[PDB]
């Protein structure tokens, strides 16, 4: 004749999250830039025999 | 250098006055100069160097 209770009583539960994050960077561009690619020298000839 | 010479173009007429010619006459390429050295206004017999 014994019935069942509702529902269950249950322990209830604490959480605590911690995220922690550092970023660092250094960036340099320094210094002369020249050019690697320049013209060379040219010859030409041309003539008419006939 | 260049040579300059009077030339009459062909097809014109024989009285009219002759125009400016050229011996072989070479114009280079400038690959990464383009725009930087003015070949247009340049006197091909080339006085001043640098």
């Amino acid at each position: 004749l014994a019935t069942p209770s509702p529902f269950d009583m249950e322990k209830m539960v604490w959480l605590d999250v911690n995220i922690l994050e550092i970023r660092k960077s250094v960036l340099e561009n320094f210094g002369v830039d020249w050019s690697k690619q320049i013209p060379g020298p040219f010859a030409a000839f041309g003539k008419d025999f006939v | 250098g260049p040579r300059n010479v009077a030339t009459i173009p062909l097809g014109q007429d024989l009285t009219q006055p002759p125009v400016a010619g050229t011996g072989v006459r070479v114009t280079p390429p400038l690959g990464s100069l383009n725009g930087a050295i003015d070949l247009a206004n340049l006197a091909r017999p080339i006085a001043g160097t640098t």
